[PDB]
């Protein structure tokens, strides 16, 4: 049994979206159909179900009067009209068939719906001033904070590609503002802080922002 | 109504993995378990507490004891590494647990923690971000707590999921947003990272 | 479930006679086609005789035709097999059988749902 | 001098599912019972085959469907089971004959012939000669299903999935049940 979801993507709050599930390998005209979602970091949540003919539909209080489930047995496709989407609706939506043994039977791979709004914005770039990493090792960690940008990704290098050893660029955090931040750190000999210059090179092409930040050993 | 399962379990290859799921309605409700690998839909691996779908390896089993059900994988294989979700229902007018990451390769390693204060230029911009960078930990699960002086602070904290590094250990980062006035009015702030029941703390102070 | 018990078997001299009887459980004996099969060692169950509900089609295996008479007494839940002019080749276990249906293929064991355990007839 | 349409029933290229069993009404015709009734499962009830050519009936009903081999024993009066209780029930005083033959060369596919269906769940037993083609979601619990395939709410029909590699107990068998009715009315179906 094959369940291919589609129609998942970005959508701003208050807007609408229409998902589609394309069933194959069984008489989709006799079975009942499900919609299930799972928000990031959360547990499973049943959304809606439809009968064999599309006559009877049942929803969940979290989506009642805001979602609508329908089907087209000629096209063997299942629909979920999502009107007035909030940020709580950001989840991986699965469609599901009807097969048990004595209710879940088969799940699709799932499409992801992201309810956001944030607009393109170049990063602010701040120094992460050198700090003792391993005292016994004689190393320091220094870096750049690449703050408040959208969308991902950003590219970071050090010293225009001349400094590659000991670099760790961390995955970005998504803040509640809808903007991303990341950090890139290099571990270097502490003795080098007065003599070698360290510059992070940040490129955020969606905003045409390309900046270089010198990270001095100072507060 | 909620089902509770641990966020993470690790086992070595060949050992028996156990994942529990607890809930007040489990005594007279059946439980179900799903496996989910990256990029894929969930797959049913146990139903009705202890029955196994016919295509699932027989090393998967399930058991019930009152308000806790357990998914057991005997002789665990590398391919069993996945997220596992328990599922049931409430006892009135469907619920999933929060998921357990099961990791199935090297010695345990405590996190290296580096905490950075806000820069002068960010303070000039009327902002302040503390940056707690957490690296080289294994297994790949940590919790982060922040403190303003000795007091817990929860507002303004954003923490990433852990991500695997090229050395098969893990990294994460946590950011605390403050006003410049908050930053300057405390003697210090701290980031405390708990891994495998042991805590690593770093502290910074205004200049 | 109908139970069937044969009696009247045992040892008899060639040219002699035996009346096998078979009694059924139940109060719907009239609804059953009743049959006799036999099995000599090393052979399959061979059809001997059958009698329809009314008694009115009777059937016989080739090798017993003329020598054996099947009859039924519905008041006694009993089918009888009168075996005359017995030959050594008649030595076998004789099985009572019953079915609601009368088969076109009345010689097939698979057309009879209910079977007795059988009784030995030996002709010397 | 119309001839009874028995060829159309036995030699049909496609048979019906047992839950939606087909019936052909046969009346006002001459039938060669003896010539058409001579590896076939053949059981008659309440009437003898060698006597059908001498009897006239009001109507002769020809029921045809497909089950698996282990279920042919249920197509009989006073039988219980999924087929007898939920698909095709014969009365206790049934007057007629049942015919069945192995159709593994016709109704079984390599990839599985899921076209033939049977009813698995039903609230009560079928009355004699009852045909239930309803496919409403069966309620096995307390909560109303409302056409939702879920826990204690299952679809009442399943597939036989006839594959040639199955055993004889799971191979398809085409069944033809001939009912011989003699009420008032005139007797028109006479054997010859």
């Amino acid at each position: 049994v094959q369940l291919v979801e589609s129609g998942g993507g970005v959508v701003q709050p208050g807007r609408s979206l229409r998902l589609s599930c394309a069933a194959s390998g069984f008489t989709f005209r006799t079975y009942a159909v499900h919609w299930v979602r799972q928000a990031p970091g959360k547990g499973p949540e049943w959304v809606a179900v439809i009968s064999y003919d599309g006559s009877n539909k049942y929803y969940a209080d979290s989506v009642k009067g805001r979602f609508t489930l329908s089907r087209d047995t000629s096209k063997n496709t299942l629909y979920l009209q999502m009107n007035s989407l909030r940020a709580e609706d950001t989840a991986v939506y699965y469609c599901a068939s009807r097969g048990d043994t004595v209710a879940f039977d088969i799940w699709g791979q799932g499409t992801m719906v992201t309810v956001s709004s944030a607009s393109t914005k170049g990063p602010s770039v701040f120094p992460l001033a050198p700090s003792s990493k391993s005292t016994s090792g004689g190393t320091a960690a220094l870096g750049c904070l690449v703050k408040d940008y959208f969308p991902e990704p950003v590219t970071v290098s050090w010293n225009s590609g001349a400094l590659t050893s000991g670099v760790h660029t961390f995955p970005a955090v998504l803040q509640s503002s809808g903007l991303y931040s990341l950090s890139s750190v290099v571990t270097v000999p502490s003795s080098s802080l007065g003599t070698q210059t360290y510059i992070c090179n940040v490129n955020h092409k969606p905003s045409n922002t390309k900046v270089d930040k010198r990270v001095e050993p100072k507060s | 109504y909620e089902l509770t399962q641990p966020p993470s379990v690790s086992v070595s290859p060949g050992q028996t993995a156990r994942i529990t799921c607890s809930g007040d309605a489990l005594p007279k409700q059946y439980t179900y378990w799903y496996q989910q690998k990256p990029g894929q839909p969930p797959v049913l691996v146990i139903y009705k507490d202890s029955e196994r779908p016919s295509g699932i390896p027989e090393r998967f089993s399930g058991s019930s004891s009152g308000t806790t059900v357990t998914l057991t994988i005997s002789g665990v294989q590398a391919e069993d590494e996945a997220d596992y979700y328990c599922q049931s229902t409430d006892s009135s007018a469907v619920v999933f647990g929060g998921g357990t990451k099961l990791t199935v390769g090297q010695p345990k390693a405590n996190p290296t923690v580096t905490l950075f204060p806000p820069s002068s230029e960010e303070l000039q911009a009327n902002k302040a971000t503390l940056v707690c960078l957490i690296s080289d930990f294994y297994p790949g699960a940590v919790t982060v707590a922040w403190k303003a002086d000795s007091s817990p602070v929860k507002a303004g904290v954003e923490t990433t999921t852990p991500s695997k590094q090229s050395n098969n250990k893990y990294a994460a980062s946590s950011y605390l947003s403050l006003t410049p006035e908050q930053w300057k009015s405390h003697r210090s702030y701290s980031c405390q990272v708990t891994h495998e029941g042991s805590t690593v703390e770093k502290t910074v102070a205004p200049t | 479930q109908v139970q069937l018990v044969e009696s009247g078997g045992g040892l008899v001299q060639a040219g002699g006679s035996l009346r096998l009887a078979c009694i059924a459980s139940g109060r719907t004996f009239h609804s059953y086609v009743m049959a006799w099969f036999r099995q000599a060692p090393g052979k399959e169950r061979e059809f001997v005789a059958a009698i329809s509900w009314s008694s009115t089609p009777t059937y016989y295996g080739e090798s017993v035709k003329g020598r054996f008479t099947i009859s039924r007494d519905n008041a006694k839940n009993t089918v009888y097999l009168q075996m005359n002019r017995l030959k050594p080749e008649d030595t076998a276990v004789y099985f009572c059988a019953a079915d609601r249906g009368e088969s076109y293929y009345y010689t097939r064991p698979t057309e009879y749902e209910f079977w007795g355990q059988g009784t030995q007839v030996t002709v010397s | 001098t119309n001839l009874c349409p028995f060829d159309e029933v036995f030699n049909a290229t496609r048979f019906a599912s047992v839950y939606a069993w087909n019936r052909k009404r046969i009346s006002n015709c001459v039938a060669d019972y003896s010539v058409l009734y001579n590896f076939f499962t053949f059981k008659c009830y309440g009437v003898s085959p060698t006597k059908l050519n001498d009897l006239c009936f009001t109507n002769v009903y020809a029921d045809s469907f497909v089950i698996r081999g282990d279920e042919v024993r249920q197509i009989a009066p006073g039988q219980t089971g999924n087929i007898a209780d939920y698909n095709y029930k014969l009365p206790d005083d049934f007057t007629g004959c049942v015919i069945a033959w192995n159709s593994n060369k016709l109704d079984s596919k390599v990839s599985g012939n899921y076209n033939y269906l049977y009813r698995l769940f039903r609230k009560s037993n079928l009355k004699p000669f009852e045909r239930d083609i309803s496919t409403e979601i069966y309620q096995a619990g307390n909560k109303p299903c409302n056409g939702v395939a879920g826990f204690n709410c299952y679809f009442p029909l399943r597939s036989y999935s006839f594959r040639p590699t199955y055993g004889v107990g799971h191979q398809p068998y085409r069944v033809v049940v001939l009912s011989f009715e003699l009420l008032h009315a005139p007797a028109t179906v006479c054997g010859k």
